[PDB]
Formats: C-alpha cells, sequence, structure tokens
C-alpha cells in the first residue's frame, strides 16, 4: 500500500512524540512558545518535563542509526519478495550482527548511500510495472526472433498482426509470457484463464495469411484452424484497427467479425444491467429473472 | 466500682506510609515536594528519630 520502505522504517523506529534527540526543530519549535496551534502549552508543564527536555534541547545527545538505517534495507528487501516475510526477524539479527562487527566510518556511510537507491533508484520497479518488461516485452522479442520472416501468402499482414501483438502485452500492465517446456505461452491476466498455445497458434496461422475466402463458408475451420487460435485472435480483437487486415482475407472474416461479437456484448451488458435492476422495481421471482433474460440476449 | 479508662488501637498487617509530598497525597509517582531537587546535587540529611 505504501511507496517507500524507508518510511516503514521510519514509522516502526522512530519516537511518536516529538524528541530533541531526534527531532530538535520541532522540540525546541514549542518550549520558545512559537507555535500556531496550541501555544501556551510548555509553562504549564512542571519541573519533570520541562527539565527533561529542556536541557536535552539546548544540548542534543547523540544516538547511533545503526539499528535504523538496517530497517530501511530490511524492509527494502521484504518488499520486493527478494525474503520470506516470516524471515525478516532473522536477516535484522543478522545484518545488524554483520554491520557491528565489521562497523567503521565508511560502512555507517556505505548504508546510507544504499537507502537512497531503494528509494529513488528503485523507480525501475515503479517503470516496469507501466512497460511490463518483466514477462512481455523482453520475454516476447525472443518469440519474435523464433518465428520465421519468410511467409508465401501474405508478407505485410503477417508483420502488422505481430506488430499489433506487440502493442497487446505493452498497452496491458497484467498480461505477460513465459518460456514454460519448448514452447511459449501468453495469459491475458495474472490469477487468470485464456491461456493461448501461442507456439502452437502461429504454426496453425503459418500457411494461412493468404486464402482470399468467399462469404459462405462457416464450419470448414473445425479441420483447419484451432479454438486457441480461435481465442488468440479473439484477444487481439478490441486492439486491431480497420487498416490491419483490410477486408477479404478469411482474418477479415474472423478479426472483424470478433470485434462485432464484442461490440455485441459491449452493449448489451448494458442491457443486462437494466433487466436485473427492473425485477426488483415492479416485482420479479427471481430465480425466472435470468432464465428468460440470458435467451433474448444469446 | 469506679473506673479509669485505657486505650489502644490494633491496626497491624501494614505500614506507616508518610507521603514526601506537601499536601501529604497521592498525586503521582514522581512527587510534589521531591522534584524540586531533580538536579541539586545538593546532599539533604535527615536525623530521622
Amino acid at each position: 500500500q505504501q511507496v517507500d520502505p524507508a518510511m516503514l522504517a521510519a514509522l516502526q523506529s522512530q519516537p511518536s512524540g516529538v524528541t530533541p534527540s531526534d527531532d530538535w526543530a520541532a522540540a525546541m519549535d514549542r518550549i520558545l512558545a512559537l507555535t500556531t496551534r496550541n501555544p501556551e502549552a510548555f509553562r504549564q508543564q512542571p519541573q519533570a518535563n520541562r527539565f527533561s527536555a529542556i536541557l536535552e534541547a539546548v544540548v542534543p545527545s547523540r544516538t547511533n542509526p545503526t539499528h535504523e538505517k538496517v530497517l530501511a534495507i530490511v524492509n527494502a528487501l521484504t518488499e520486493s519478495k527478494a525474503i520470506r516475510k516470516d524471515e525478516a526477524g532473522l536477516i535484522y539479527n543478522a545484518l545488524l550482527e554483520r554491520v557491528a562487527r565489521y562497523n567503521s566510518t565508511n560502512v555507517q556511510a556505505n548504508l546510507d548511500r544504499l537507502t537512497t537507491d531503494v528509494r529513488e533508484a528503485v523507480a525501475q520497479r515503479e517503470r516496469f510495472m507501466h512497460d511490463t518488461n518483466l514477462g512481455s516485452q523482453v520475454a516476447l522479442n525472443a518469440f519474435l526472433s523464433t518465428l520465421p520472416a519468410n511467409v508465401p501468402r501474405g508478407q505485410e499482414d503477417y508483420v502488422s498482426f505481430i506488430s499489433a501483438l506487440r502493442l497487446l502485452v505493452a498497452e496491458v500492465p497484467q498480461s505477460e509470457v513465459y518460456q514454460s517446456g519448448p514452447d511459449y505461452f501468453f495469459q491475458t491476466s495474472r490469477q487468470g484463464l485464456q491461456t493461448v498455445n501461442l507456439t502452437q497458434a502461429f504454426k496453425n496461422l503459418q500457411g494461412m495469411w493468404g486464402v482470399r475466402a468467399p462469404v459462405g463458408d462457416r464450419a470448414t475451420i473445425s479441420s483447419l484452424l484451432t479454438p486457441n487460435t480461435r481465442l488468440l485472435l479473439l484477444l487481439i480483437a478490441p486492439f486491431t484497427n480497420s487498416s490491419t487486415i483490410s477486408r477479404d482475407s478469411y482474418l477479415g472474416h474472423l478479426i472483424t467479425l470478433y470485434r462485432e461479437a464484442i461490440g455485441q456484448t459491449q452493449v448489451d451488458e448494458q442491457t443486462f444491467q437494466e433487466i436485473t435492476s427492473v425485477s426488483r422495481a415492479l416485482g420479479q421471482q427471481d430465480t425466472g429473472s435470468l432464465e428468460a433474460t440470458l435467451n433474448f440476449l444469446l | 466500682v469506679p473506673s479509669l479508662t485505657q486505650k489502644k488501637f490494633l491496626c497491624d498487617r501494614t505500614m506507616w506510609r508518610i507521603p514526601f509530598s506537601s499536601n501529604f497525597m497521592s498525586m503521582g509517582a514522581l512527587t510534589d515536594l521531591g522534584q524540586n531537587m531533580l538536579y541539586a546535587n545538593s546532599a539533604h540529611a535527615l536525623d530521622m528519630t
């Protein structure tokens, strides 16, 4: 939920009340009675909690940030799942033994360099959540360095389909591709369904890019296509404008018609939101509020 | 028959607590009259007889 780990290190090892040992500029801010909200609040403390603050502010203490700088590292390693969460009580029990064994002027200044690049040079972790080359760009640029670029029929639409497929894994942060076994896959979401067999799809689409099929043929592709190729073309449909594969290829009978099939449900869901909200507006059997509703929409 | 009187009080199981404060009350642990000697290295003796 947080952005930075060192703020949680500054939340688990700093005093919540204002002390002059660490925040002098706020502890002296209220001794001299110069504060906007509640100014006159330090005279009326007795000699117990005046001298226990007014001595320690005009000459500060000299504490040791060794126990605090390591929590800005041990947290920064468990935020990125390098360590198990069940385990950080051991490594801080081992790093604090480490940097007190080999302590110097250098290591106290070398940890302090390392609690800055886990703050402002950990912006790469903010970066490839957006560009998602975790598993979407550099894991697919091996796939595009695997397919043959010499297709006999349809030389131009072959390199515009994968030009529209690299855009698919780029405009979606959740989708990713990977190497499992001798073939590459592609899931549209983490914790997600609809895994396409990406090797067994472009091998099915090879020798298929030029057909120029007529518009009176529907039930032939049970022995020609494969339903995951029929689902990969479903996942390429919203990111494919009308200028990719124009009109008369058999993919124009597929990719354009898949956008119309998505174009049905992206307005009939708004119809389905109306019907399920008027069954309780007039009084309708909720068991029979979905049987006849779906049959009108399928 | 006539009678003198003589009396005592039994109060066992407890101390006699004298509080080192000013109004002799229990206002806190770090007492009232005590805390004016926090930064007074001032060797008070006492002949409590």
